[PDB]
RNA sequence: GGAACUAAUUCCGUAGGUGAACCUGCGGAAGGAUCAUUAAAGA
């Protein structure tokens, strides 16, 4: 299967991402490595993923207006600058203390970084030196802010301690002008107001504004209450006069505030679940707002009574509770999570997510209707709702909910729609073991349920728990089939299968089991997973049927055979649950790791088999027409690329022999062997290495190398790896002959001499 | 001590200029080996036989 | 350097030099070779 | 099933026992092999 990896851009340790002034551009971190992916319409591309330290954490990390380089902070007292330009770390060096704030300015020259300890050091981005150091207030700071002029003789730095204090240090001056602990407590947001005005975001709910000026004077223009934590503020050009303050709270409302009077102009959002935006990367000249929500997710505010996001990108899927596939394009797929609200996410770079929250409870179940349309969510909170499944448009609804039962609804199974697009009933389970069947309550089995399925005629359903039974109960009325006899130590998955017509059991130890209708009894059993099998999906062609595990590997196998057919070990710590599309079979992998994967079955690679045995029984058939006939250069090659080496050394003997009136062989032969490989020239030596043992397969060895000497550069012959070892069994078989040549040379003057004596007589 | 640098540095036209120089007087002397082969063969001819 | 065996399943060494494929060989010259190596192993 | 081809430790009292060549819980006994260091209110 042509398996594709799936990874999170945005994940692991919190950090704010930094983007460029032009939409084009952004930068994650994940763990250990750092991923940057390049913003486009229509393109979204991942540049490089930085691998540095596996071990290490990220505090944070910042980018600059312009990306021209990448700065992120490790978990040791080191300072990493990264230059995007070559992919190349020009300059490293230890900030001491950890400072998880950095603050970058429009010009990259000067970068601020904070310490945990409260010192503060200004690195210039160019050139890794610090300009100067500054003791600084004797606390945690909070946040930096740069102010400058594409050139100007004067640069403020405002930096903001964990207590409310702001020192507004001046680079030319290297002087502290002013200190405005207004604030009780530290200022999480500086936003320096164009001549001049500071604005310092307030952590305990006060956002206050001030006058700067390069002389002492100072004073506190205005207060204002919000009804929020300020997680970052800013002055918005747009409004004219009236510059309205961007608000960030931890309640994630965003919020836009006349300056003249306290008033809220327009409010983007109330979000439903409880997250908090850590940092917003505001464009400002380009008027686009980037939020870091809580639920690690990105959403683009234009600025202009509730603030509408323009497209929402999610950085990271924590959790996956369960993969189905949705829609009547089946591109996007529906995302069960360890959230509030159902994520709907296109199939083919980061990924703009769909998303809906009908509840609360985070999802702990899901289905959808397998002609195209709708979709239905089981959840930790007791409440169970059905969604609008619309195609066409953006349109989507929770038209029904379900009040039921006092616990968390385990799953959500339909078995049936009508060809209106109605859902007939939902049957659905629990955490206790009040399992309900509700049209548009039951029990089974003394613990918590784990899965529902169901059959494409709506006569037949089952069910499954920890205490190890399955139950079959009619689906019409209030009526038991039967029930299934028990499986090892808990059943977490139920399946059935259209044409085969059998239930699949997954377990809570490492097999698996198929049950049937009939006898109410297993009819195959299986083994050799490691953990637990977790889920198991039908195969669109009923034979090839694929079982997830907890041990991180998927596996393929045919009912009627019994036996395993194929693994698959691309995926890192865990699986959980499994998807296949409907239509042709592709196998969608889903984990506890945030990592995701699509595999497909690929008859296609027999035909690479095929041809492969094709070939040689193709070329066997020229090469005895060959060794027929002749056209030795072309017996030599076929020889070569099929290594048959009894058949090669008689193209040899002929080859001797045809060349009885520099060329060694015949001209054409000559060339074949100049053109011979590196993987080539190792196995002719080698097989003339064995032909040069014995005296009778001697010279046509020793014609052999004669060409690869007179036909290569000899330079060659010493890369080559593992060619010398071949030399030194050569070479003194080699001077063996050339004795035993030789004494039949000193032999073969008694010819000489029986003329000497017999021409003498004459 | 040299045969690595005059075989990298072949086919120069001074040093071949000498080896065939030495190659046209190493000729001549090959008249002992065709000398010694009629000494050896023939004495071990007529010692033993 | 004895000759041996060659690491590949498709080809057969013999003690003398003299290489042989499993596919250049016929069934008969098949059977004559698996005969020699039994009576050598056999020893 | 048929017929081809290719490939190649001991003991005591007491109580109980269904994986009891006997064991186990509670309390006793030795009739069982003591090396080493040792003033530190050395106020």
């Amino acid at each position: 299967y042509k398996g594709i990896s799936l990874n999170p851009i945005y994940a692991g340790s919190s950090a704010v991402a930094t983007v460029s002034e032009n939409g084009k551009i952004l930068a994650t971190p994940v763990l250990d490595e750092i991923n940057i992916i390049d913003l486009t319409p229509g393109s979204r591309k991942i540049l490089h993923k930085i691998s540095n330290e596996d071990e290490q954490e990220i505090t944070a990390l910042k980018l600059t207006p312009d990306g021209q380089y990448l700065t992120y902070v490790s978990q040791a007292q080191l300072l990493k600058i990264f230059h995007l330009k070559t992919g190349k770390v020009v300059r490293s060096m230890k900030i001491s203390s950890p400072s998880y704030i950095l603050d970058a300015d429009s010009t990259s020259t000067l970068l601020a970084v904070g310490g945990t300890d409260g010192s503060i050091i200004v690195v210039d981005i160019e050139n890794g030196y610090i300009t100067h150091s500054f003791k600084g207030h004797g606390g945690t700071i909070s946040s930096l802010k740069f102010y400058g002029q594409l050139n100007s003789k004067i640069w403020l730095l405002a930096s903001g301690d964990t207590n409310g204090m702001v020192k507004v240090w001046d680079l030319v001056k290297r002087k502290c002008l002013h200190t405005l602990q207004e604030h009780t407590s530290a200022v999480r947001g500086l936003d320096i107001i164009e001549v001049l005005n500071l604005l310092s975001g307030g952590r305990d709910d006060i956002i206050n504004l001030w006058d700067f000026n390069m002389k002492k004077k100072c004073k506190l223009l205005k207060t204002l209450p919000v009804n929020q934590q300020v997680e970052s503020c800013g002055f918005l050009k747009d409004g004219d006069g009236k510059r309205i303050i961007y608000t960030a709270g931890g309640d994630a409302i965003f919020q836009l505030i006349d300056s003249e009077s306290g008033s809220v102009l327009k409010r983007t959002n109330k979000p439903i679940e409880e997250l908090f935006i850590i940092g917003v990367l505001p464009i400002l000249s380009n008027s686009q707002m980037f939020l870091v929500l809580s639920d690690q997710t990105l959403q683009l505010i234009n600025v202009e009574d509730t603030i509408q996001v323009t497209s929402s990108i999610a950085g990271n899927h924590g959790i996956i509770a369960d993969m189905r596939y949705v829609g009547p394009e089946l591109n996007k797929l529906a995302l069960a999570t360890n959230s509030p609200s159902l994520r709907i996410i296109p199939v083919p770079l980061p990924l703009d997510v769909e998303i809906y929250e009908g509840h609360e409870d985070l999802l702990n179940s899901l289905d959808a209707t397998e002609d195209g349309l709708w979709i239905a969510t089981a959840s930790k909170d007791n409440t169970a709702i059905v969604w609008r499944y619309n195609e066409n448009s953006c349109k989507f609804d929770i038209y029904a909910k379900y009040i039921g039962h006092s616990a968390a609804v385990t799953a959500v199974g339909l078995p049936n729609i009508v060809s209106k697009g109605y859902p007939e009933f939902l049957l659905t389970a629990s955490n206790d073991l009040t399992i309900k069947k509700w049209i548009i309550t039951r029990h089974a089995h003394e613990k918590d349920i784990n899965a529902l399925s169901v059959s494409p005629n709506d006569s037949i359903f089952a069910t499954a728990s920890y205490d190890k039974t399955c139950k079959i109960w009619n689906l019409e009325n209030g009526e038991l089939e039967a029930t299934l006899a028990n499986h090892k130590r808990g059943l977490w998955d139920v399946s059935f299968c259209q044409y085969d017509k059998l239930l699949a059991t997954s377990s809570g130890d490492k097999t698996v089991k198929i049950w049937s209708l009939d006898t109410f009894s297993v009819m195959k059993t299986l083994e050799g997973h490691t953990n637990a099998v977790q889920r198991c999906s039908f195969i669109n062609k009923q034979k090839q049927l694929i079982s997830c595990g907890a041990d991180g590997l998927i596996k393929i196998w045919d009912c009627s055979s019994g036996e395993c057919l194929k693994t698959l070990d691309g995926h890192n710590n865990r699986l959980w649950a499994l998807s296949t599309m409907n239509d042709g079979d592709m196998i969608v992998s889903a984990d506890a790791d945030g990592v995701f994967q699509f595999w497909k079955d690929c008859e296609q690679e027999i035909e690479e088999e095929q041809e492969k045995a094709k070939l040689q029984v193709e070329q066997e058939q020229s090469l005895q027409n060959y060794m027929s006939k002749g056209d030795w250069t072309n017996a030599f090659l076929l020889a070569m690329t099929l290594d048959h080496p009894m058949r090669l050394f008689n193209v040899l003997k002929r080859a001797l022999g045809e060349s009885r009136s520099e060329v060694i062989f015949n001209e054409e032969l000559d060339q074949a062997i100049s053109i011979l490989n590196d993987e080539q020239l190792i196995l002719l030596m080698k097989r003339c290495r064995d032909w040069n043992t014995n005296a009778k397969t001697h010279t046509i060895a020793q014609r052999t190398i004669r060409c690869i000497l007179m036909h290569h550069n000899i330079a060659k012959l010493s890369e080559i790896p593992g060619m010398v070892k071949i030399v030194d069994a050569i070479i003194p078989y080699t001077q063996r002959h050339f004795t035993r040549v030789d004494n039949l040379v000193e032999q073969s003057y008694i010819l000489d001499y029986a003329l000497v004596e017999m021409d003498k007589l004459f | 001590a040299h045969g690595d640098v005059i075989h990298a540095n072949n086919k120069n036209q001074d040093i071949a200029s000498a080896l065939q120089n030495w190659e046209d007087v190493h000729k001549k002397e090959d008249r002992l080996d065709d000398l010694v082969k009629f000494c050896m063969g023939v004495a071990a001819f007529v010692t033993t036989a | 350097y004895n000759v041996g065996k060659a690491e590949k399943d498709g080809e057969i060494r013999l003690k003398n030099g003299v290489a042989m494929s499993k596919e250049e060989l016929t069934r008969e010259d098949k059977n004559r070779l698996r005969r020699a190596l039994k009576r050598k192993r056999s020893k």
